[PDB]
């Protein structure tokens, strides 16, 4: 299946309370592998997945210096944006940056990303094909022109289409035991008497990886959405994910409903039906 | 831009000293170099961010700190004669073009004995009548002698204004005694003007030599005047003859 | 992959007017930028030009640098060279991927552009101290650029290197050297060279 | 500032089995700004030792965090997750249901 | 591996 490497950066100004907070997190697919937190005591980029620990001191020293340079740049940006938008230094603002790359099943580059946001809204991003910038407003236009004068877009692409893909491949290989794993969902169905005329059927998918999954209900062989509830896919806290779909059905008509589960780890989609 | 201070300094062996370096360009990167005369730039320490520092090629004997984005001081823990060199601070963005911006430099001289510090004696030698009669031009020569260390800035002033045209100063001062480590120096410069300009008695020529020596707090109980940082100059006035 | 910057030629001595080509080669093509500086004796570094893999050329007056197609070399061109161009030209590159950000400098190209002396009149004059006619220095001036002054051949006789001055208002350049000594037998008639 | 209200799910890492140690999770997502207060409760009392994941965010810039702590579910002990955020005028309490 | 050079906005 496809893969991706993503870096997420969050910088928050903290008016008169020291330096802004800077947090950096790297993922490969749905697996976090590194982190940096300006408030943490180490002041080091740290491993969060087992396979990355095979990288040597040179890698950690370099990633630490780079993320620190990143922290400084974002710290300056907070002051610059405040200026662009003529905001006060007493207010807390947030800058977020995400960049990374996607590869197909063959591990060949599919697309890259470099997006920037100020206070939760798009500020400036590189377009889908990476060949131009999208600027939200005049403040972002100012950044856009500075970036086009420094050929930042071409600097980023060299990385997104090369370096980024190269490191993603390296990590996929080094952490093959877990990154290229496919944990099919453990499934089951529960039943609850809701009332004098209703019963709830809950279809569970658990301990699955990657996070991408599809859970759907059907009644009499037809897609069922009425009186259904589907929760956002969530992390179990052990590297795997969980998700469920429930439907309220008339008492006694339980077996006319079926839950269907599609996940990469399943050679075939599973179908669950209530067996009392 | 990048501002380094001090530009010149004389230290006694064992003294501590801090060179300051500031920049107002929000450059994430700041660095210090030392360059011995005629040799290459050698990185001492650098910094990519506040509270982040890294050693360069020659970190021994030096400490740095990065408390703010603007400042990157260099501390000489215990001055040694081997630390006599020209120190340069350079900063840049860690993005954009990454262009390096250098400070003006800081010439440091560490000595065991400050009594070897001497200001220059300055003299202006007037144009020869033979030069004037042969070329219709007139060359004044300024000679600065007996100074140590080699920390001087020589400039020509004509009628209260500094001049650059018609002037050439030796690229480097010569050691009066090459085999002596603390040999005093000499430096010369020439200012050439037309015979007409030299023959006008209203024209005032002044060779100024800014010498950088001992600081105000340095000890001095020798018979001769304390060789402090000062301007020593010599002058000549035009003359019909 | 350790970056190594090589500059050729190491030294360059030419007559003014000549077009110059300085080279700066580097072993690691993964560079973020390449920057040229000039450094004059006893002075600091002045940045001249800055080029990158995405802005491969830059021009500044009679100077223009380019980052060659051979992803490991830069050439600095100095058109119609002038004596004011005399200096050590330094080139530095910054790393694109090593995460150190440390620039690597070349050893530099020492350039001396000699002034064209159209009408030489080599001569050694004696100049008197404006304060005391007893003290004097010897001035060797107006010699062509093919002439060079030899250093202190005697322990008590001091001779300076040649020095070029430019009287801009009358577009006139000239070479000179100075000599002095506090000797009794010292005279300007036999103070210069051998 | 563009601010979004936190989505909240409270659940166990492993299937709940009364008397068997497990981990109680509180997953907060879809919120902005990042500043957020999340407490795990046991019978209305704040659980002391609660850890959380590293701050990260989604495509739409909204943040997500997982708060967790060891726990041993029982038939009667009530567990919950209490969340406070700038977008919430009243703190939100979500009770833990073993089948949700 | 992270980007090395990031330009200020
Ligand atoms: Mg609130």
């Amino acid at each position: 299946g496809s893969h991706s490497m993503r870096y997420f950066f969050t910088s928050v100004s903290r008016p008169g309370r020291g330096e802004p907070r800077f947090i950096a997190v790297g993922y490969v697919d749905d697996t976090q592998f590194v982190r940096f937190d300006s408030d943490a005591a180490s002041q080091r980029m740290e491993p969060r997945a087992p396979w990355i620990e095979q990288e040597g001191p040179e890698y950690w020293d370099g990633e630490t210096r780079k993320v620190k340079a990143h922290s400084q740049t974002h710290r300056v940006d907070l002051g610059t944006l405040r200026g662009y938008y003529n905001q006060s230094e007493a207010g807390s603002h947030t800058v977020q940056r995400m960049y990374g790359c996607d590869v197909g099943s063959d591990w060949r580059f599919l697309r890259g990303y470099h997006q920037y946001a100020y206070d939760g809204k798009d500020y400036i991003a590189l377009k889908e094909d990476l060949r131009s910038w999208t600027a939200a407003d005049m403040a972002a236009q100012t950044t856009k022109h500075k970036w086009e004068a420094a050929h930042v877009a071409e600097q980023l692409r060299a990385y997104l289409e090369g370096t980024c893909v190269e490191w993603l491949r390296r990590y996929l290989e080094n952490g093959k035991e877990t990154l290229q794993r496919t944990d099919a969902p453990k499934t089951h169905m529960t039943h609850h008497a809701v009332s004098d005329h209703e019963a709830t059927l809950r279809c569970w998918a658990l301990s699955f990886y990657p996070a991408e999954i599809t859970l759907t209900w059907q009644r009499d062989g037809e897609d069922q959405t009425q009186d259904t509830e589907l929760v956002e896919t969530r992390p179990a806290g052990d590297g795997t994910f969980q998700k469920w779909a429930a439907v309220v059905v008339p008492s006694g008509q339980e077996q006319r409903y079926t839950c269907h589960v599609q996940h990469e780890g399943l050679p075939k989609p599973l179908t669950l039906r209530w067996e009392p | 831009g990048v501002t380094q201070t001090p530009k010149f300094q004389v230290l006694k062996t064992g003294q501590s000293m801090t060179l300051q370096c500031a920049q107002d360009m929000n450059h994430e990167y700041m660095s210090w170099y030392r360059q011995d005369p005629g040799m290459g730039l050698r990185l001492i320490h650098y910094s990519v961010a506040i509270q982040t520092t890294d050693q360069g090629e020659v970190p021994n004997g030096y400490n740095v700190s990065r408390s703010t984005i603007e400042d990157f001081p260099l501390r000489l823990l215990s001055a040694a004669p081997s630390q006599t060199s020209v120190y340069f601070c350079a900063s840049s963005y860690l993005g954009n073009t990454g262009e390096l911006f250098f400070g003006e430099g800081s010439r440091l001289t560490v000595l065991e004995d400050l009594k070897n510090v001497f200001p220059p004696e300055v003299a202006v030698f007037e144009p020869s009548e033979a030069e004037i009669s042969h070329t219709q031009k007139a060359t004044l020569v300024c000679l600065a002698t007996g100074f140590y260390p080699d920390h001087v800035e020589l400039s020509w002033w004509v009628n209260g204004k500094e001049v650059h045209s018609g002037v050439c100063t030796d690229p480097q001062p010569l050691k009066e005694q090459p085999a002596l480590n603390d040999s005093r120096y000499a430096l010369s410069s020439r200012l050439r003007v037309s015979a007409t300009f030299w023959q006008d008695p209203r024209n005032h020529f002044r060779c100024q030599v800014q010498f950088y020596g001992l600081s105000e707090n340095d000890e001095w109980t020798q018979d001769r005047a304390k060789p402090v940082t000062q301007i020593v100059s010599a002058e000549a006035w035009g003359r019909a003859d | 992959m350790k970056q190594e910057v090589t500059q050729i030629p190491a030294a360059l001595s030419v007559p003014e007017g000549e077009n110059l080509v300085l080279n700066c080669s580097f072993t690691d093509s993964a560079i973020y930028n390449l920057q040229w500086f000039r450094q004059d004796p006893g002075k600091g570094l002045t940045s001249l030009l800055l080029i990158t893999p995405w802005q491969r050329e830059q021009t500044s007056g009679r100077l223009n640098a380019s980052l060659d197609k051979s992803s490991g070399s830069s050439t600095l061109y100095i058109a119609a060279s002038q004596p004011g161009d005399s200096a050590t030209y330094l080139c530095a590159v910054r790393p694109l991927l090593d995460g150190t950000y440390i620039p690597t400098f070349g050893r530099g190209t020492s350039l001396i552009v000699h002034p064209y002396i159209q009408n030489p009149d080599p001569a050694v004059y004696q100049l008197r101290d404006s304060k005391s006619s007893d003290k004097s220095v010897c001035l060797f001036t107006d010699f062509d650029s093919q002439t060079n002054v030899s250093q202190s051949k005697d322990s008590d006789v001091y001779i300076t290197d040649k020095c070029v001055l430019d009287m801009r208002s009358m577009d006139f350049k000239s070479n000179s050297a100075v000599a002095w000594s506090n000797k009794s037998d010292f005279a300007c008639a036999n103070a210069f060279n051998n | 500032m563009i601010q979004r209200t936190p989505k909240i799910q409270v659940y166990s890492r492993h299937p709940a089995e009364n008397g068997k140690s497990n981990f109680l999770n509180c997953y907060v997502s879809g919120f902005h700004p990042s500043d957020i207060e999340v407490d795990l409760l046991k019978n209305g009392e704040r659980i002391e030792k609660v850890e959380h994941s590293d701050l990260s965010f989604s495509k739409d810039w909204s943040f997500y965090l997982l708060y967790y702590t060891e726990f041993t579910p029982t038939e009667k002990d009530e567990y919950a997750c209490r969340v406070n955020h700038v977008t919430l005028s009243q703190p939100c309490i979500v009770k833990w249901d073993r089948d949700m | 591996s992270l980007l090395m050079w990031i330009t200020q906005c």
